[PDB]
RNA sequence: UGCUUGACGAUCAUAGAGCGUUGGAACCACCUGAUCCCUUCCCGAACUCAGAAGUGAAACGACGCAUCGCCGAUGGUAGUGUGGGGUCUCCCCAUGUGAGAGUAGGUCAUCGUCAAGCUC
RNA sequence: CUAAAGAGUAACGGAGGAGUACGAAGGUGCGCUCAGACCGGUCGGAAAUCGGUCGCAGAGUAUAAAGGCAAAAGCGCGCUUGACUGCGAGACAGACACGUCGAGCAGGUACGAAAGUAGGUCUUAGUGAUCCGGUGGUUCUGUAUGGAAGGGCCAUCGCUC
């Protein structure tokens, strides 16, 4: 299946995403640009288990 | 093996028809497909609802190379 | 006996019987033609019951068309069985006739022949029936 | 090319006042030679796909690109997207050099030299032939080949009719029956 | 033809043109000229137009970029003088480089804004 | 004054297709070459660039022709709202409405803006 | 489909599917057009790859059907994260609870030369209220006071309930 992950802001604000993801295809860790209303910049957030 | 399913009805279909008075914003036709295009003044949903982005009449119309019926508003 | 041998589906609502035939009601292929005069349904048994009748009496020479094709598949619930609990099951294939269907054809036979052969052939059906000529427009 | 010039200047005007043209640009004229490789047995092994590219591009001087199956077919060990052949295409004066190598240099050292085929035609001024066997052509070194693998050549003219094809064709004293 | 298929690779963008009412300046280009007109937003009416066949540029090079240069200035020119500021640029399927990069580019510096 | 060519539209087959004839002054296309910009999962095929030796062959445009396609009445027929009736699985009458198919026939479009050339 | 040309509409009526998938199969810019047939061509054959003509969507669209699809919504490639945060005029749908569409504004982006496009996927299934508990934030509260605990608020996790 298509378990839940934690994608968690660079930055210092504890903002953090949440989304799917096939963890046998595609093991490696998803790390991607998002919009962080804390700081109010688009930074990168880095795949954390939820 | 058998049968006794069915889902539930969509309310699909026409919602403003030819002549009627619209606002920005009034969903003119739910379809499944583009039955109708969006014509002037008409947008497309995601879904492909056409809503009147501006304030005006419906006009209905079939038109261009491949004979598909528009939506249009007009004034 | 008459079936379409395969199909799309396997049961059919009943439906109606309304029209007045105005397709099938020529005498097309043939010189002479069985023309069903009221409605009601064919079955497969009866058409060939009097695809038979009609056979065995033209021997040695002719030929027969039959326009009838029984393609509505009927369903029967079986005895000791309540309303409900499915349609049923096909057991028959009937062929809808309105009045003025022709049913059968028959070239290469005199017309007196001709008649004799539709009457043996009109006993075994159960609708109203009437011999034609072709006829010209 | 050592060809090209023969065909502007001599083998063009002796078309034009054979075939009876009213016009110049009618003559029929080779627009491509493409090698095409229907390379089998790759349903188990791909060493020999990029083998297929060393011995092709060394015959014309072009890199090949590898072709793909456009189905997935029961019968044979292949699916769509697979590797399975490979293929040049000629327009430019290499077009014409690779000609007259394969005319002259190319085609008398074959097993059995019976001639070519004159009606291998499609029906539309195209000439279609194929190679049973590798080693006719020089570049390669007999020694330094993995495996014994033929290739066909396809000669795409703007020939209106294959007669025009043939008669282009043999203008090039293309060996025929 | 390739001409077929350049019509249908500009369709896209010309459709856009309208649906959005913005002044089009269309442009097309030719093995011996280009040329540049400035089209209403219905399409069937043309407010300036400019191109290798007129007087100051029919003698000489014309089917090269410099000429793109040329024509493209002078659109501007009679645009800005019809009244017409605030257009998108349609290549007409062209690839926008070289002549047809030339042109707008022209104009861009001409006092027309797209 | 009108015509021809090109670009963009209106309209979307009565407008299309097929067949045949014709146009190179200009326009356009084919065309020449590829160092330069740029391009090919290979290839100047396409895209792109610099040109004008060659040709209207291809394409395109124009013109003609009902072979196909498309359009298509009048009349009738089917269905049908309402009221009524019968022999009532289905029909009929009064009144309102009225196809589809088919038939006679029609069609080788019509219009607008701009630019260049020519004509008058 | 029944369903009677707006919507809706029952039966232990007639038929099929779902309890997912995808960081690309999303966004954008650029470019392309299938299936099938016939002819020619080494192994190669009905059918593999190649060339030509016809073909004009009879293919494809992750998946069932239906409706769509040329600005293709189908296919390829480069760059990417708009599968953004706050919202939201106005509607559709509707007993309620839920649900659907969404122009436009602000913030911050991606692609494009630019006009622009992008708030997921051609659309319509892929789902489960509250309570309780857990985790990340928080300018809120803090049983004398300062803290803390605990509570609230925002985000999110745990039901083939
Ligand atoms: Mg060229
Ligand atoms: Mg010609
Ligand atoms: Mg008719
Ligand atoms: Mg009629
Ligand atoms: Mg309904
Ligand atoms: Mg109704
Ligand atoms: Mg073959
Ligand atoms: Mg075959
Ligand atoms: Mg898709
Ligand atoms: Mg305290
Ligand atoms: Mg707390």
């Amino acid at each position: 299946m298509r378990e839940l992950i934690r994608l968690v802001s660079s930055a210092g604000t504890g903002h953090f995403y949440t989304t799917d993801k096939n963890k046998r295809t595609k093991p490696e860790k998803i790390e991607i640009k998002k919009y962080d209303p804390v700081v109010r910049q688009h930074v990168i957030y880095k795949e954390a288990k939820i | 093996t058998r049968n006794g399913r069915d889902s539930e009805s969509k309310r699909l279909g026409v919602k403003l028809f030819g002549g009627q008075a619209v606002k920005a914003g009034n969903i003119l036709v739910r379809q499944r497909g583009t039955k109708f295009h969006a014509g002037y003044g008409v947008g497309l949903g995601k879904d492909h609802t056409l809503f009147a982005k501006v304030d005006g009449v419906v006009k209905f119309e079939t038109k261009g190379a491949f004979g598909r019926k528009y939506v249009s508003i007009v004034a | 006996m008459l079936q379409p041998k395969r199909t799309k589906f396997r049961k059919q609502m009943t439906g109606h019987n309304r029209g007045l035939a105005h397709r099938g009601s020529k005498v097309s292929f043939g010189e002479y033609a069985l023309k069903a005069t009221s409605r009601g349904r064919l079955t497969a048994r009866q058409i060939e019951s009097a695809r038979r009748a009609l056979t065995r009496h033209v021997k040695r020479g002719g030929k027969i068309w039959i326009r009838v094709f029984p393609d509505k598949p009927v369903t029967k619930k079986p005895l000791e069985v309540r309303m409900g609990k499915g349609k049923g099951g096909v057991e028959y294939w009937v062929a809808q006739i309105q009045p003025g269907k022709v049913l059968y054809e028959i070239e290469g036979v005199s017309e007196e022949l001709a008649r004799e052969a539709f009457a043996l052939a009109a006993a075994k059906l159960p609708l109203a029936t009437s011999f034609v000529k072709r006829t010209v427009m | 090319a050592r060809l090209k010039e023969i065909y502007r200047k001599e083998i063009a005007p002796k078309l034009k006042e054979e075939l009876q043209l009213a016009n110049v640009m009618e003559v029929p004229r080779v627009t491509k030679i493409t090698l095409n490789m229907g390379l089998g047995e790759a349903v188990g092994d791909k060493k020999i796909i990029e083998n297929a590219v060393a011995d092709l591009e060394k015959i014309t001087g072009q890199k090949p690109v590898v072709t793909y199956a456009r189905k997935s077919i029961a019968g044979f060990k292949i699916r769509e997207g697979w590797p399975i052949g490979v293929k040049v295409t000629l327009r430019s004066d290499r077009m014409y050099e690779f000609l007259d190598r394969l005319l002259s240099i190319s085609l008398p050292r074959v097993r059995d030299f019976r001639g070519l085929n004159a009606k291998s035609f499609d029906g539309r001024g195209n000439y279609s032939m194929g190679v049973k066997e590798q080693i006719i052509f020089p570049e390669i070194d007999y020694d330094k080949i993995d495996a014994l693998r033929g290739l066909d050549i396809t000669l795409t003219t703007t020939a209106r009719t294959d007669d025009e094809g043939r008669a282009l064709l043999r203008a090039f004293k293309f060996p025929f029956r | 033809v390739k001409k077929e298929t350049r019509l249908r690779r500009a369709r896209k963008a010309r459709l856009k043109m309208r649906e959005l009412e913005t002044v089009r300046l269309c442009v097309y280009r030719s093995s011996q000229h280009i040329y540049a007109q400035v089209i209403a937003a219905d399409g069937g009416k043309v407010l300036a137009s400019a191109s290798t066949l007129d007087k100051d540029l029919r003698e000489g090079a014309t089917g090269n970029i410099d000429a793109a240069k040329k024509v493209g200035q002078l659109v501007a020119e009679r645009a800005k003088a019809a009244g017409v500021t605030q257009v998108a640029f349609d290549r007409s399927g062209f690839k926008y480089h070289g002549r047809v990069k030339a042109l707008a580019d022209a104009a861009r510096e001409g006092g027309l804004e797209f």
